[PDB]
């Protein structure tokens, strides 16, 4: 890995020796693709390979790096430090490497500037430290922890929580750079107030983790209070919320987990019932990405072992009925050309792409993991949620003049989700739905699968039919929905009225979808 | 020429966990002693004669079978190579019943014991009843391999073992000097029965002061804190020693003891790739010793200087190095003691597994003081099982299911396959198999790739197919295993072919348990994706259970396919000069030069009664003599053992002397030895030499009887250099002959009983070439027979019986059900009785009494 490291340092002279006062040129930006696809690449050659000297050679290539501090380029050299970024993952006897040190005055440049440029002038921003992300992530590979994992940069959460409010200036220029500096407590031991005020005893002894086991919980009991305290409608009163939160509560569930584990479902209930900020349908498109992606983790904080979110799936489903008089505004446009269309084809693309780029993610990551499986053991765990919300579904299914909202998907970076929106509550919705273990519903499944009206559905839905044939319900049919139903209902209407959204899903989603 | 059919028994067999062996080591006196008692109340049960046998089994006899077995079933005990035993008047090895004199000639009667005794140092076995001695032992005996205490018996029988260590009462006193399980028996584990299957350099001279120094004040400094005072009395039990004093008065032994270790340590760690030099050598001058009160520092006047390292760890890297020397001290402690030295007074055990508490007591004894020392500024650096369903089972279209559930987490694999699932492969080498193996989180077809997460403890997963898109599901406790690419178990576009099957896999010490949906409470999860997505549990509507086939392990034998890629067989017709041959060929070429494998002919050569009573092997004059002959009936096959040495090979010729049958082998290329052997022949590979033991060492009162014979004579062969002594490529003629009579002749002439008068050679096409196939496949039996303290008493008490098929042509049982999917044999025997019931034509009752010989009122019953 060394042999190439030398043509390096032959080029920085040359390139203020000739303008201040080539080959060269080329020399350098040839192998920076060259070994960056390849250091990238073979990034398993960490632990069974290089034992020892992959760390000062890793080592050597970060030193390498400063030469963005002498030559400041506002066109960026990515072809290098893009791939460049992802060597960083890449036996107490380890002094060979010098650079452990030099990583105090690497990670202090970054986040020093700041301060400098709070003013931020007419162009100039933060593009010189906006690179960091990659810099920042360490969550599994450490090789050498030297005490300074958490000492020194702790001090830096501060000039970053100037900028929480607003404050009447242009807005935050990185404030999803800003959470990645966030580490989920991985440091291996940790305590506040130390090392952040007292002096006396950091450069004698470092005794924390051990000493303070009830200490060491002091920012979360602030941290956690407060937010929840807000609730307010507009974005502006969470001005950096969206970037702030999620990594205090990433970080408080690994801590102590053997043992204080109340912690992460507090967390988790506790930004469950935020969400009813984000509940509206519609109040700012930026943030609705970002808090949904900076963390859609749930470890004990699904609807059946938490009984308040069976509660919070109601005003879920509620705000999720609206839909339907929502999307109707389509059909009024396309009621034999009641008014001109263009007032409305905005408002109907915004209203259908926008308020599901939330919800259906929110189930689908970790709830849909958990509820069906207490939905199968009883048919009263969810009993709410399969009785309703199957009319979100017809919406999308329906109306295909919403196909449109794949610009949405296109802004991301074609299988749409509009198919798989039901697919993990495909198990869920219907399972009670009719019949719940007899088989008898195939012959009423098959008799409304002609395409009928939904008003002619329902006529034909009151004869109601069934079958003891000696036919395959012999044993897993009429054998475990019994002991299944722990109530058996006898209800021919409330059986069917179920059953007609299975036969529209069969008419309209997966026949599509197959076509799709 | 037919095949016939009886009812046989089950036999079963048992065996502690008490191992005895010979090896250049530890032998824990090789002798040992064993005691056991009987009671029943079926001396000849409703079925047949019952079955109990007493001896000893080289871990290698793999006997317990359920069905078939080489014989008449899998007889557990003294019916083979591997195995001795005695009922009472019998000496059984290889399916012989050699008879004993002993006074009170009868069985093993209830109320009754029988002792074992086992001599290593001289290989034998020797057996005794109750009060009187038996007139009969085995010996000259391979040793390769360990000794197990085994019994056989049949259902209705009782038995009960004598250990000694607790609850062995030995009625008869134990012979003079063998351990009845009392020095070294289950040393890391528990006793439980088991069913089978001037100027010195100055780096030196700093190491030696370094650890001498620091060690001898360490033991004085530990001693006199633990509370070690000057005593006056010299006690033995805590071994005190008041003429004990510091390391200056030491005993004369103690500069070699140390000098000696130190040097052992260094020879050894120069070749652990270590690093000389300076890394921190601080702690040893520059040590800053925190403030200590002195009440640490009592009367003894020597100060303690542990070094502080109640947080510091050094390195996970010396922790091998550690293990490496502390292995080391063990076999050096063992051979001070037991294993090495084989001092004979009062313990110990073997030094491979003698205990892990021990070792581990070991090591921590031995690595604080390295531990101080680098401290100190130092700083340094056997197959798989295979189990399915038979093809009868084989499914078409559908969508199934069916779980399993792993206990431990070890190699194991499971899915679907093809009916035609060729063993000797590993599940998804081939397009045979479509298989999960959750060890790594892998898929398999036509090679491994990652798929999903690897198991836990239990982790029940359930496998699904769907012929109607082409599709295999992977299901884990209720959810679906994922791709890397995110996809749904992506197995699409897989042809029906002729249909598909369950198919499971385990590697050594792993146990699964796996449901086909007989019962639907056995499914473990059964409520997430199998309800309503229409999957059928794969054995729901039926009211007996799965066959469930299983992969044998005896390499039984087997005629090479014509279709073979790289072993080619070739059948030339006579010429006028020459008798017909039969030519081998091998690609010479990057394919697989496998090692010497075992051909075999199709018919076989009983023996009268003698008549022959020898074997003459030549290339053209008399070759190596003294041939094993044995001279009863013993069926014999041609056999010929060979080596791929490129090109072409053997040529089991058949050639026709002028008074004699001589079976001649041709050879151009090198060494390859050819001589024939027995029937019963199913070993394994690797192996040449020590095959052959069981040599019958019954005698007389003074030395006198005339009854040895060395019998057992399974690899009746010879070896190839004995013939010739050159250094070149000749063609080689070796012409072994066994047949021969009244001429007023050839092999051909001794087999078929058809032709014996004519003097031609013949190879009709009932002869062809086999070879012996590492794994077959077998029938798992429908049942088992049902099998706890003084001596782990043991009770068998519902009857079990079978009726199946024997060979005549290889004297070998094999269960009658396995024709269900055999579909050729099958054939065979349906026309055989097709062929009886012909012949017990109408109104001819003559011919039916005759044929109630050959079938029973019972068997047809049954």
């Amino acid at each position: 890995a060394f042999g190439f490291l030398q043509q390096l340092l032959r080029w920085m002279d040359i390139s203020q020796e000739f303008i201040a006062h080539i080959k060269f040129f080329a020399k350098i930006l040839l192998p920076l693709i060259n070994q960056y696809f390849t250091n990238h690449c073979l990034y398993f050659l960490s632990t069974p390979a290089k034992v020892l000297g992959s760390g000062g050679h890793a080592s050597n290539k970060e030193k390498e790096m400063i030469t963005s501090l002498f030559c400041k380029l506002a066109a960026l050299v990515r072809h290098r430090v893009s791939l460049f970024g992802t060597d960083a993952p890449a036996v107490a006897l380890l002094p060979v490497l010098t650079t452990l040190f030099q990583h105090i005055a690497q990670h202090q440049f970054g986040d020093d500037v700041i301060l400098d440029d709070v003013q931020v002038c007419s162009i100039y921003s933060l593009g010189t430290t906006k690179n960091t992300y990659v810099e920042k992530l360490r969550p599994a590979l450490g090789e050498c922890l030297a005490r300074l994992a958490a000492a020194m940069p702790v001090a830096f959460l501060e000039p970053q929580l100037n900028e929480y409010n607003a404050c009447s200036v242009y807005t935050t220029k990185s404030p999803r750079e800003r959470a990645i500096l966030g580490l989920p407590n991985s440091v291996e031991e940790m305590c506040p107030d130390i090392p952040v005020l007292d002096r006396l005893m950091a450069d004698i002894g470092a005794r924390y983790t051990e000493m303070p086991h009830v200490i060491e919980i002091t920012l979360p009991m602030l941290c956690s209070y407060l937010p929840r305290w807000w609730e307010r409608g507009p974005e502006a009163p969470p001005p950096a919320l969206p970037a702030g939160a999620p990594p205090p509560c990433t970080a408080v569930t690994s801590d102590h987990l053997n043992s204080l584990l109340g912690n992460i479902l507090r967390i988790i209930v506790n930004n469950l019932g935020i969400d009813e900020a984000t509940w509206m349908k519609r109040l700012a498109v930026f943030a609705q990405p970002i808090v949904s992606r900076a963390r859609p983790e749930l470890l004990h904080s699904h609807f059946i072992p938490t009984i308040g979110r069976l509660r919070k799936r109601a005003g879920k489903v509620v705000a999720e009925e609206e839909q339907l008089r929502l999307e109707a505004k389509a059909e009024a446009e396309e009621g034999e050309l009641l008014v001109r269309d263009e007032f409305s084809v905005l408002c109907r693309d915004l209203y259908a792409l926008y308020p599901l780029l939330i919800r259906y993610v929110d189930n689908n990551r970790a709830h849909w993991l958990t509820e069906p499986n207490a939905n199968a053991e009883e048919l009263f765990r969810m009993v709410g949620e399969i009785f309703i919300y199957w009319s979100k579904s017809h919406n999308f299914k329906r109306e295909e003049q919403n196909f449109v909202v794949q610009n949405e998907i296109n802004n991301m970076s074609v299988a749409t989700l509009k198919k798989m929106l039901p697919i993990g509550l495909n198990m869920c919705a219907p399972t009670d739905q009719d019949l719940i273990m007899l088989a008898k519903t195939r012959y009423a499944l098959k008799d409304t699968d002609e395409e009928v009206r939904e008003f002619l559905q329902n006529n034909l839905h009151l004869q109601g039919k069934v079958e003891g044939s000696p036919s395959l319900r012999w044993q897993m049919a009429l054998y475990r929905g019994l002991p299944g139903r722990e109530e058996d209902a006898d209800d021919p209407e409330k059986i069917v009225r179920r059953v007609q959204e299975v036969s529209a899903v069969l008419y309209h989603l997966e026949q599509t979808e197959h076509p799709y | 020429l037919l095949l016939q059919t009886n009812l046989i028994n089950y036999v079963t067999s048992i065996r502690p966990n008490i191992f005895v062996g010979r090896a250049e080591g530890s032998t824990q006196y090789g002798k040992w002693y064993f005691e056991v008692m009987v009671d029943e109340v079926v001396p000849f049960l409703t079925a047949q004669a019952t079955h109990l046998r007493v001896g000893w089994a080289l871990t290698e006899g793999y006997s317990p079978y359920p069905g078939g077995g080489e014989g008449w079933g899998g007889n557990g005990v003294g019916d083979d190579l591997y195995s001795y035993g005695f009922d009472g008047l019998h000496l059984w090895t290889g399916h012989v019943a050699r008879p004993v004199t002993s006074p009170g000639q009868h069985l093993l009667a209830p109320e009754d014991v029988v002792s074992c005794c086992l001599d290593l140092s001289v290989p034998s076995i020797s057996f005794r009843i109750n009060g009187c001695p038996v007139q009969g032992v085995f010996e000259a005996f391979n040793l390769d391999g360990l000794f197990f205490p085994v019994v056989s018996f049949s259902a209705g029988v009782k038995v009960r073992f004598l250990l000694g260590g607790r609850h062995g009462e030995f009625k008869f006193l134990p012979p003079p000097g063998y351990a009845p399980c009392h020095e070294a028996v289950l040393p890391r584990e528990r006793l439980r029965l088991e069913p089978i299957k001037i100027v010195l350099p100055p780096h030196l001279e700093r190491i030696r002061e370094k650890l001498a120094e620091n060690i001898h004040e360490l033991w004085a400094l530990t001693r006199i804190e633990q509370g070690w005072t000057y005593g006056p009395v010299r006690d033995d039990n805590k071994r005190l020693h008041p003429c004990l004093v510091n390391f200056h008065s030491l005993p004369e032994p103690e500069r070699n003891y140390n000098l000696q270790m130190s040097g052992e340590t260094l020879k050894t760690l120069l070749a652990l790739g270590c690093h000389v030099g300076m890394a921190d050598e601080k702690a040893e001058d520059n040590l800053k010793k925190t403030k200590l009160p002195k009440t640490y520092m009592m009367s003894n006047g020597y100060k303690p200087a542990p070094l502080d390292l109640s947080h510091v760890r050094l390195t996970p890297a010396q922790t091998t190095l550690v293990d490496r020397l502390a292995e080391n001290g063990h076999n050096v402690w063992a051979r001070d003691r037991v294993a090495q030295g084989w001092s004979y007074s009062a313990r110990l055990v073997p030094y491979r597994l003698l205990d892990e508490a021990t070792k581990r007591s070991n090591r921590d004894s031995l690595c604080q003081a390295v531990r101080t020392l680098l401290g100190y500024g130092y700083n340094i650096e056997d197959r798989v099982r295979i189990f399915r369903a038979e093809k009868s089972y084989t499914v078409q279209s559908g969508r199934w299911y069916f779980e399993f559930e792993a206990v431990t987490t070890g190699e194991m694999r499971v899915g679907w396959a093809r009916p035609e699932l060729r063993p000797d492969v590993e599940l998804g080498a081939d397009e045979l198999a479509y298989v999960f193996n959750g060890h790594r989180g892998q898929r398999w077809h036509l090679g491994s790739e990652p798929f999903g997460r690897p198991w836990q403890s239990g982790d029940v997963v359930g496998c699904m197919i769907d012929l109607t898109e082409n599709t295999i599901i992977f299901t884990l406790n209720g959810e679906v295993l994922m791709s890397d690419s995110g996809s749904e178990t992506a197995f699409r576009e897989i042809e029906i072919g002729d249909g598909f099957l369950p198919v499971c896999s385990l590697g050594p010490g792993q146990v699964g348990h796996l449901n086909l949906g007989q019962d639907v409470s056995s499914l473990r999860f059964f409520a997430i994706c199998g309800l309503q997505e229409g999957f059928e549990p794969f054995a729901i509507n039926m009211q007996r259970p799965v066959t469930t086939w299983f992969s044998k392990s005896l390499p039984q034998f087997e005629p090479v396919p014509p279709e073979h890629p790289h072993y080619e067989v070739a059948r030339m017709d006579g010429t006028v000069d020459t008798p017909p041959c039969l030519r081998l060929a091998h690609r010479t070429w990057g394919s697989q030069n496998s090692l010497v494998e075992m051909l075999f002919l199709r018919l076989s050569l009983p023996v009268q009664f003698t008549t022959t009573y020898y074997y003459s092997v030549r290339v053209f004059a008399g070759q190596e003599p003294s041939c094993v002959w044995v001279g009863w009936v013993t069926p014999d096959y041609h056999q010929h053992d060979m080596n791929f040495d490129l090109s072409k090979v053997r040529a089991v010729t058949v050639t026709m002397g002028d008074e004699q049958g001589n079976v001649h082998s041709s050879l151009k290329c090198s060494n390859c030895y050819m001589v024939w052997g027995g029937d019963f022949v199913s070993p394994g590979q690797q192996g040449r030499i020590s095959h052959t033991d069981l040599v019958i060492g019954c005698l007389v009162d003074l030395a006198t009887g005339l009854m040895t014979f060395t019998a057992n004579g399974k690899e009746s062969n010879t070896f190839f250099q004995v013939e010739p002594n050159t250094k070149l490529f000749p063609a080689v003629f070796v012409l072994p002959t066994h047949q021969n009579v009244i001429q007023f002749m050839p092999l051909s002439a001794a087999m078929f009983l058809s032709e014996r008068k004519n003097p031609a050679p013949q190879c009709p096409p009932r002869l062809e070439v086999q070879m012996l196939m590492p794994v077959s496949w077998s029938r798992m039996p429908n049942h088992f027979l049902q099998v706890e303290r003084l001596g782990w008493a043991v009770q068998c008490q519902d009857p079990l019986t079978m009726m199946a098929l024997h060979i005549p042509e290889e004297n070998r049982c094999m269960d009658i059900l396995e024709l269900s999917e055999r579909l050729d044999l099958q054939r065979f025997h349906s026309h055989t009785l097709r062929l009886y019931r012909a012949v017990c034509a109408l109104g001819n009752n003559r011919v039916a009494h005759a044929l109630c010989s050959h079938v029973d009122q019972a068997q047809l019953l049954h």
